[PDB]
């Protein structure tokens, strides 16, 4: 019955981009995994020669999803290579921005891209909504009533019936399948929330243009500070403040407590999809130049030995391409980057991907939100401590449970509802600067003929980098290290396997026609393509 | 998927950054959740389908072969060179899955400057030869509405589709086969700052006062002046846009902006 063969999803979808996942399956359990990028687009070769002030605009093209991420990392990079030292409110601004980033980011991650995997929208059509109901308003301080719920299986149930699922056409949950396991008034409590989700997101976006101009990409950064006057007036400072509180409401009683419910049943997922090595850049600075002036700060860890974190140092990083579409077979430094294509077909020479390989001390290292409260709550981090003990303690497991596809997504709760009670903290400090008569916004600078810089942003996805090289006041070389590159990368040229490809590795598949169990996996990561190739 | 009462949708994803499918995202009035659920029947799309692999191949394939019909939006350029190589989804290229799909839609719209025009990956010197809808399969008579923008207002596409569907028919479009009704002004004319562009009152510099006192940003490389969209006006997120916030347009609606408006800070 176990099952052997191989199994391909292509397209893999509810992630962003294109990916391929190739796997081979031997007794109902999968023993090798193969991550291939399907589309290049080039932004670095289209970058030469053109003027350092242009390559934000660019570069924040690379993603829509992670919208305004590369925007402040090449501004970031050029404010660096131009060494201007940004005001203080410009900073706060940059920062309140990615604040509220994170928050819209992952709360369509859960409940959008994620919750599929783990939630049967069909079985909420058989749910009793008065039993939901008293379940709903005992996980959370927010009550619901019957006729709450009963209103959205109304609405569901309408829908079913009209025989057009759309979303939900060959879902992998329909008929039923045996790694579903809700039970119907749960599923309904989560459709729900998802649905009431549609809508609580366009708010948390509405909170980046208050400041940043429009969602998706924004457009308030220069080099030496941002544009936005208006965000010195009591009325957007206080139009901000009222989406993050609602917003923030929204993490806290809605879903941190879905979170926690969906774990707990299903906490078997504490065994697959652990990794061994992390890296992450740290966040929200108080000085540009300084890593450690951030509310979270930067780390290394190797084989999951946490209490030896180690600096991260800058020139140990190297992208291969041996196994990628690119020339030749050399590993390089950002600084002295090459992106020269050269496709060979599937596999065809060892090379199944447009995505090269970043390896830092010549190891394939996890980034994203399993990394930051890791390396974080290692660090001594009060508020991710704090959180994450609060988690564990509802859960009942022990700290090992981190290391694995449920860890990862509790994590990405976990580091929400942290950076949600810090967007208050910077928004308080942001008024008691505007408050001592600091109403500067943008520095002067000049452009060096010839110079280096790099910029570091931990995106909602890990830890991003541009570098830059320019020559003649013109960009000479301008190379990309993206978050997922370093995740869903493939292997190197000493062929070791990416965290994406080490991960699936024995994970179980019940069905082979639905294979949900590879999904999980995968998307506990949130890839996203584009930005991993550009 | 399809069946009677709600229109049919396919949307594809070719050589993009998933900006165009997150705006549609922030739908207002009709919400995102509305024009799912009551007006309209998403059939495919990547990005928030259930089904994955063969399983979203199968519900692509029933989607298109429909008795019934199907309106296509397409975000992303076509990789043409090297026989379309360079972009691949369910291992067949871009070019070809375009060239079987779209010639069968009722209407196509290409929704966001790189399916209406080329955008960003078919910049100087475009290594994928990258190209618009129209441009690519123009042997095969497909002729998209385009919805331009880096991304577009969602208010246009909404617009757009909500008028075919009561009128039967594409609305007025322009020589770039735009629609009238959204791109028939351009940013400047509308912009809240023309009084001191009058008056050659320019910001020089950002961290300037007259910047900080709202001047035009002309000098500072604003292409308002040359860039047709309705942003000041309808403004995002019912909140914001480029020069209320401080920054000059850089004419992310129009066909080549990545190298004719380039450089952006200058005029
Ligand atoms: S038009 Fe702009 S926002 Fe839309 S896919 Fe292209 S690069 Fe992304
Ligand atoms: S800021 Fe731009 S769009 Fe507004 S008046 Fe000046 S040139 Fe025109
Ligand atoms: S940059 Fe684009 S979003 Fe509008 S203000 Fe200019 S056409
Ligand atoms: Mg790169």
């Amino acid at each position: 019955s176990s099952y052997s063969g191989p199994i391909v999803v292509d397209p893999v979808t509810r992630i962003e981009g294109h990916l391929r996942i190739e796997v081979e399956v031997e007794n109902g359990k999968v023993k090798n995994a193969y991550s291939s990028s399907t589309l290049f687009r080039g932004l670095e070769i289209i970058l030469k020669g053109r003027d350092p002030r242009d390559a934000q605009h660019f570069t924040q093209r690379t993603c829509g999803v992670c919208t305004y991420t590369h925007a402040l990392a090449s501004t970031r990079c050029v404010d660096n290579a131009v060494g201007v030292h940004i005001p203080k409110n410009a900073t706060y601004i940059r920062n309140l921005v990615l604040g509220a980033q994170y928050l819209h980011d992952h709360i369509v991650h859960f409940y959008h891209l994620h919750a599929l995997d783990f939630v049967d929208v069909t079985a909420a059509l058989k749910a009793d909504p008065a039993k939901a109901a008293k379940v709903a308003s005992s996980i959370s301080p927010r009550k619901t009533t019957a006729a709450d719920l009963k209103a959205v299986q109304d609405k569901l149930k309408t829908f079913v019936e009209t025989g057009q699922l759309g979303p939900f056409t060959n879902a992998y949950f329909l008929g039923g399948h045996p790694a579903y396991y809700l039970d119907p008034e749960t599923n309904l409590i989560a459709t729900a929330h998802y649905l009431e989700a549609l809508r609580l997101q366009v708010k948390a976006a509405r909170a980046m243009a208050v400041f940043g101009a429009k969602n998706p990409h924004t457009q308030f950064t220069v080099v030496g500070g941002v544009t936005c006057y208006d965000a010195l007036t009591p009325q957007r400072i206080a139009e901000f403040e009222a989406l993050w509180k609602e917003t923030k409401a929204f993490v806290d009683e809605v879903y941190i407590p879905d979170l926690l419910v969906v774990a707990a049943a299903y906490k078997d997922w504490t065994q697959y999809g652990g990794t061994d090595n992390f890296i992450t850049f740290g966040e929200f600075p108080k000085d540009e130049y300084d890593l450690n002036s951030r509310f979270f700060k930067p780390g290394v860890v190797f084989k999951r030995d946490f209490k030896n974190i180690k600096p991260f140092d800058k020139m140990q990083i190297e992208e291969h391409v041996r196994h990628s579409w690119y020339e030749g077979a050399e590993a390089r430094h950002p600084w002295k980057g090459q992106t020269q294509p050269k496709y060979t077909d599937l596999h065809g020479d060892d090379r199944y991907s447009w995505m090269k390989a970043p390896r830092y001390m010549g190891e394939p290292m996890e980034t994203g939100p399993l990394a930051q409260v890791l390396i974080a709550y290692s660090q001594g981090h009060p508020k991710v401590k704090a959180v994450t003990d609060a988690v564990l303690a509802k859960l009942g497991v022990g700290p090992e449970a981190l290391f694995s596809t449920l860890g990862r997504t509790a994590a990405r709760g976990i580091e929400t509802a942290v950076i949600a009670e810090y967007v208050g903290v910077m928004l308080q400090e942001y008024k008691d600067n505007i408050a001592k008569g600091d109403n500067v916004i943008c520095a002067p600078w000049e452009m060096p003929k010839q110079a280096e810089g790099v910029g570091f942003v931990n995106a909602p996805r890990g830890g991003l980098s541009h570098w830059i090289r320019i020559e003649d006041g013109k960009i000479g070389n301008f190379q990309l290290v993206v978050p997922s590159t370093w995740t869903l990368g493939p292997r190197c040229d000493k062929n070791n396997v990416s965290p994406v490809e080490a991960s699936l590795i024995g994970t179980p598949v019940a069905d082979a026609k639905r294979p949900v169990e590879i999904l999980r996996t995968v998307h506990s990561f949130d890839p996203c393509i584009a930005c991993g190739v550009h | 998927l399809m069946g009677p009462r709600r229109p049919s949708v396919v949307y594809l994803h070719n050589a993009e950054c998933t900006g165009c499918s997150e705006s549609v995202l922030r739908a207002f009035e009709p919400y995102i959740d509305t024009l799912i659920l009551d007006t309209l029947s998403l059939d495919y799309h990547e990005t928030i389908m259930a089904a994955a692999g063969d399983a979203a191949e199968a519900a692509l394939e029933q989607a298109v072969n429909s008795p019934h019909g199907f309106i296509a939006v397409v975000e992303g350029g076509i990789p043409t060179a090297a026989n379309g190589i360079y972009g691949k989804v369910a291992n067949h290229t871009m070019l070809d899955i375009c060239s079987r799909i779209l010639p069968k839609a009722q209407a196509v719209i290409a929704y966001g400057t790189c399916a209406t025009f080329g955008g960003v990956q078919a910049a100087k010197p475009n290594p994928t030869g990258a190209k618009g809808v129209n441009d690519a399969l123009k042997h095969l008579g497909v002729k998209a509405i385009n919805i331009a923008g880096c991304p577009p207002n969602p208010y246009n596409l909404v617009g757009t589709i909500v008028y075919y569907l009561k009128n039967k028919a594409a609305p007025e479009l322009d020589s770039l086969n735009r629609p009238t009704m959204f791109f028939g002004q351009t940013v400047h004319e509308q912009c809240p700052r023309l009084p001191h562009f009058d008056a050659g009152e320019f910001a020089p510099s950002f961290e300037s006062e007259e910047a900080r006192k709202g001047w035009c940003l002309y000098e500072l490389g604003c292409k308002g002046p040359v860039t047709m969209n309705n942003c000041p006006k309808i403004k995002f997120n019912q909140t914001n846009w480029p020069v209320d916030a401080g920054h000059p347009c850089i004419g992310c609606s129009e066909p080549d902006f990545w190298d004719a408006m380039t450089p952006f800070y200058q005029n």
